[PDB]
């Protein structure tokens, strides 16, 4: 689990 | 979507990613806020949504000096800290 898909639920 | 006018530091954060701008979507104050975090990397190697913000502007803004990207309520809650909301 990467941070650019961590960052992505934020949306 | 709402637009906002992100407060100076907030404003001095999204500038140094390359916004030139005073008023934004939360859209793009959190694709900023994103870049910043992963540009500079911030994030632990092994799991990568913790972020350390600490000796940081970063942490100047949120004044935590970690926290997690898995924690959405705390995050947006920590933005709009730093923002006022047009209208």
């Amino acid at each position: 689990l990467t941070f650019e898909h961590y960052w992505a639920q934020l949306t | 979507e709402t637009l906002v006018r992100p407060k100076p530091l907030l404003l001095k954060l999204l500038k140094s990613v390359g916004a030139q701008k005073d008023t934004y979507t939360m859209k793009e104050v959190l694709f900023y806020l994103g870049q910043y975090i992963m540009t500079k990397r911030l994030y632990d190697e092994k799991q990568q949504h913790i972020v350390y913000c600490s000796n940081d502007l970063l942490g100047d803004l949120f004044g935590v000096p970690s926290f997690s990207v898995k924690e959405h309520r705390k995050i947006y809650t920590m933005i709009y800290r730093n923002l006022v909301v047009v209208n």
